[PDB]
């Protein structure tokens, strides 16, 4: 048989969801029909309402401490946590109720990881992300808005080959996809090197595609597979577009200044 | 029970609750009463979530604001960035070059056949297709069928159709039905033959396999895609040609001409042909049921102009409808504090006057989270929402009082209303609709052996079916715009014009010390609009309307209903436990709640 997924989301944006489908090796189609067994998530399942909550009991019963609960998205504590409501009920009530029976619990995205652009000042929902509200279960962290589609089922790939968790960094995250920052193997590395820098939009330097450093890139401090696995089967990357990487993976970078603001050290 | 808008709301009658609404992105609850007959007769449309993208964007800089807000969806990726910048644009008046137009044209047109294609085959389908059914067509009558549908199709054989179907055999014998667990195949509100159904699944997995590709120009002029990079003052994708260190090089731009060409194929042999036999047989078992506020009320800004900065020549006119009628188009001014106004009379949110609604320049976005005291259940487990006070996250946007639809049906109804009226740029979406009027009242039930029908658009057009319909034109219309944006950009650079930024008033010591502007986007479910005011180089105020925002509103201060619960009003269901009829229609606006509440 094969091993059930649920995938629950909190306030979110859905690119997580979206990020997945992208993935060519292997095709999410192949992960849905031949790999896993995705029972519950709100975006392609058929059933609703009544029908669709049914589900989760059915599976938590018959799978208990061998289903998978993915999350994208995150709870809100603010609103009595009505924020976000899911079977007139908290979010938070949903998400406790399917992870204690879960074998392993991932964190889709920089949401769910960290918190995402809804925990940014002011933060007015209290969003939180899932490992401060889930303690006593294993969590594995895949940051990113969105985590790069490869890395996404890279993740299910070896979860679902070795029945094992990846080896983790201190953060919680894959040592397989997040152990290089992205400055580390960058294609305009040569350029910061020699110190030719992008300095105004569309400049001469920007036409030959020196280094995005001066222009806020924030790959030096940002820890990601964009510079190597690259995006969209390795079609491009932010930098390689154009725009410097603006950290969009590590912990609470949203309020880490403008994303046009030069790193110092 | 009153009665608005033509409707006769009645909450007398059964309860039922849809909690939650799948197939969309992000959350929603419905309720509706259905009377002895099943015929509903009242539809509670509730937002069950918020972030408060607005309150966090408050005091940040103008230039971050584009990525900030891109986050309100992955779903309509792009859209709100595009939103974003061209509102900061316009408060401090910058004028993109044209390299950087073209671009921003095809990211977006982009953005509307990707989103458009998934969301029908991935999310919409279901709501018309039986997947069980599928499992016993003839291979042979489902070739047979599929070179008929769309002769131009190259998979069609047999031996493709058999293998298809005997994966999906397998798939359900395996006793893990996965996103087809729990479904309501059976139900008599399908009425597909088997062959048509093999045929939809097919497509299914065939365009949850191409949709990749698509997407692959966003990662090239913008990155990555979900949520590609944008920029204020153009587009951050530098040009050279002579050149392979470039963001853009000619190499670059061939490889976004084969995707768009791709496309275009299948936009015209899998998309429009599917949705076009689809609501044929739809419309023969008499479901032309889902109409709303359609039939009366459409808005859109207007949008893709082949002229950058005029809006007289958008490709997709905009404007106002009331009353049905046709024959008079209004302008919409988003800058006018007497048209878009949204009121919170009904949301969980707070003004100091809640009876009148604020112009987004005006608005304020402060949340009250409150049940009116007929609630059924408590603050933390609602058994039954009470529709009488405030019941939703979505805000209640009108123009100017007037409830109205929103998104590609809106759209393909002012542009046929302004081909009537002399508008020569909305010539081929007419051509579109008056082709597909005749494919499904004539060609394809004489293909199928059926009797032929004589509805006109006035008839077939606001409907369920018709909200599909336009929704699949669309789609096709903007891979044929951007073929010819593609075009239009090489031939600027190639004359030698290789800009793609202004950065004039990129340092905010060039800013004037006081700025509003407003950003306008036809996305992908609507009429989106963000409207900012700048203040010593920070963020003064940032509120954004959203199509689903428009669509998915509840009631305002005169009780008039939105558009999600004015279609889903006078429809019977087969079987009141089972939301396929309420499904089918909620889906046929491509509900995305994150954008709603934001
Ligand atoms: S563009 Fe960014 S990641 Fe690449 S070399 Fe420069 S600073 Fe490092
Ligand atoms: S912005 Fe994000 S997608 Fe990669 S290049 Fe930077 S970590
Ligand atoms: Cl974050
Ligand atoms: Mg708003």
């Amino acid at each position: 048989p094969r091993t059930p997924v649920l995938w629950l989301h909190g306030l979110e944006c859905t690119c997580c969801s979206e990020s997945f489908i992208r993935s060519a090796h292997p095709l999410a189609k192949d992960v849905v029909l031949s790999m896993i067994s995705l029972d519950y998530d709100d975006t392609l399942m058929a059933a609703a309402g009544h029908q669709a909550e049914a589900i989760l009991e059915e599976i938590m019963t018959k799978y208990k401490g061998n289903y998978i609960l993915a999350v994208e998205g995150n709870p809100p504590l603010n609103q009595d946590g009505m924020s976000c409501i899911i079977g007139g009920r908290p979010f938070i009530e949903q998400l406790k109720y399917v992870a204690k029976d879960a074998k392993a619990i991932i964190s889709w995205g920089s949401c769910a990881s960290w918190g995402g652009v809804q925990a940014a000042k002011p933060n007015p929902t209290q969003a939180t992300p899932v490992h401060k509200v889930i303690t006593d279960k294993p969590i594995i962290k895949v940051p990113g808005c969105p985590p790069i589609a490869e890395v996404m089922t890279g993740v299910i790939t070896y979860m679902l080959t070795f029945d094992r968790i990846p080896e983790l960094d201190r953060q919680g995250r894959p040592k397989m996809f997040y152990s290089q920052r992205i400055h580390d193997k960058c294609y305009r590395r040569p350029h910061f090197d020699a110190g030719q820098f992008v300095e105004e939009w569309d400049d001469e330097s920007a036409r030959k595609g020196f280094c995005l450093y001066k222009m806020g890139c924030k790959g030096p401090t940002t820890y990601n597979a964009c510079s190597t696995t690259r995006w969209n089967e390795g079609t491009s990357f932010p930098i390689q577009s154009g725009h410097g990487c603006i950290g969009c993976s590590e912990d609470g970078f949203w309020d880490k200044g403008s994303f046009y603001d030069r790193l110092t050290g | 029970a009153y009665a608005t808008q033509g409707f006769n709301l009645d909450d007398r009658g059964r309860r039922i609750v849809v909690d939650p609404v799948t197939r969309i992105e992000g959350h929603m609850r419905c309720e509706v009463n259905v009377d002895a007959n099943n015929v509903i007769r009242n539809a509670v449309s509730t937002g069950t979530m918020w972030r408060g993208l607005e309150v966090i964007l408050k005091g940040r800089d103008p230039r971050d604001a584009w990525a900030f807000v891109e986050r309100i969806c992955g779903v309509c990726t792009g859209c709100h960035a595009l939103a974003s910048v061209r509102a900061v644009e316009n408060a401090l008046d910058i004028r993109i070059p044209k390299n950087a137009h073209l671009i921003r044209e095809i990211m977006a047109k982009t953005l509307q056949v990707h989103d458009h294609a998934v969301h029908f085959y991935h999310l919409h389908a279901l709501d018309w297709v039986d997947v069980m059914s599928a499992l016993k067509a003839d291979p042979k009558r489902t070739s047979e069928l599929q070179q008929l549908v769309s002769p131009a199709h190259p998979l069609s054989s047999a031996g493709y159709f058999r293998d298809i179907q005997n994966r999906l055999k397998r798939f359900v014998e395996s006793g893990q039905l996965g996103p087809f667990m729990n479904g309501y195949w059976g139900s008599k509100a399908y009425v597909l033959p088997p062959e048509a159904n093999l045929m939809a699944v097919t497509h299914y997995l065939e365009a949850l396999d191409l949709q990749k590709e698509w997407v692959k120009i966003h990662t090239i002029f913008g990155g990555k895609n979900p949520h590609p990079n944008y920029l204020v003052g153009g587009v951050p994708c530098a040009i050279n040609l002579d050149a392979a260190s470039a963001p853009v090089n000619m190499e670059r731009l061939s490889f976004v001409k084969a995707r768009i060409d791709e496309i275009i194929e299948f936009n015209k042999n899998v998309y429009v042909p599917d949705v076009l036999a689809i609501g044929t047989l739809y419309k023969q078992a008499g479901w032309l049921y889902g109409g709303g506020l359609a039939a009366t009320n459409v808005l859109d800004y207007g949008e893709y102009p082949n002229v950058a900065y005029n809006k007289s020549t958008d490709q997709l006119p905009g404007g106002a409808i009331l009353n049905g009628n046709w024959d008079e188009v209004f302008p919409v001014d988003p800058r006018d504090s007497q048209q878009v106004q949204e009121f919170v009379s009904h949301s969980w949110y707070k003004y100091a006057d809640e009876s009148v609604g604020l112009h987004p320049w005006d608005g304020v976005t402060e949340p009250n989270y409150v049940l009116g005291a007929n609630t059924k259940g408590t603050r933390t487990r609602i058994e039954q929402i009470d529709e009488s006070a405030k019941y939703s996250w979505i805000k209640s946007p009108r123009w100017r009082g007037h409830a109205m639809e929103v998104g590609p049906l809106s759209r393909y109804i002012l542009a046929y209303a302004h081909a009537r009226s002399g508008n020569k740029y909305a010539e081929r979406p007419k051509e579109q609709l008056e082709y597909s009027a005749q494919m499904i009242n004539s060609a394809i039930p004489k293909a199928l052996g059926l009797p032929e029908t004589q509805y006109t658009l006035k008839q077939l057009l606001p409907s369920t079916i018709g909200r599909t319909l336009a929704r699949a034109l669309e789609s096709q219309y903007c891979g044929e715009m951007m073929h010819s944006d593609w075009h239009d950009l090489v031939a600027n650079i190639r004359a030698g014009d290789t800009a793609t930024a202004n950065v004039d008033k990129w340092d905010p010591a060039t800013w004037p010390l006081q700025a509003k502007g407003v950003g306008t986007v036809a996305a992908p479910r609507g009429a989106l609009g963000h409207w900012i005011r700048i203040k010593d180089g920070r963020i003064e105020n940032y509120q954004c309307v959203v199509p689903t925002t428009w669509n998915g509103s509840p009631r305002d201060y005169k009780g008039q209903i939105g558009a999600f619960e004015a279609s889903l009003m006078n429809t019977p269901m087969v079987n009141p436990e089972q939301p396929v009829e309420i499904l089918r229609t909620l889906h046929s606006f491509d509900p995305c709640l994150a954008c709603s509440t934001h």
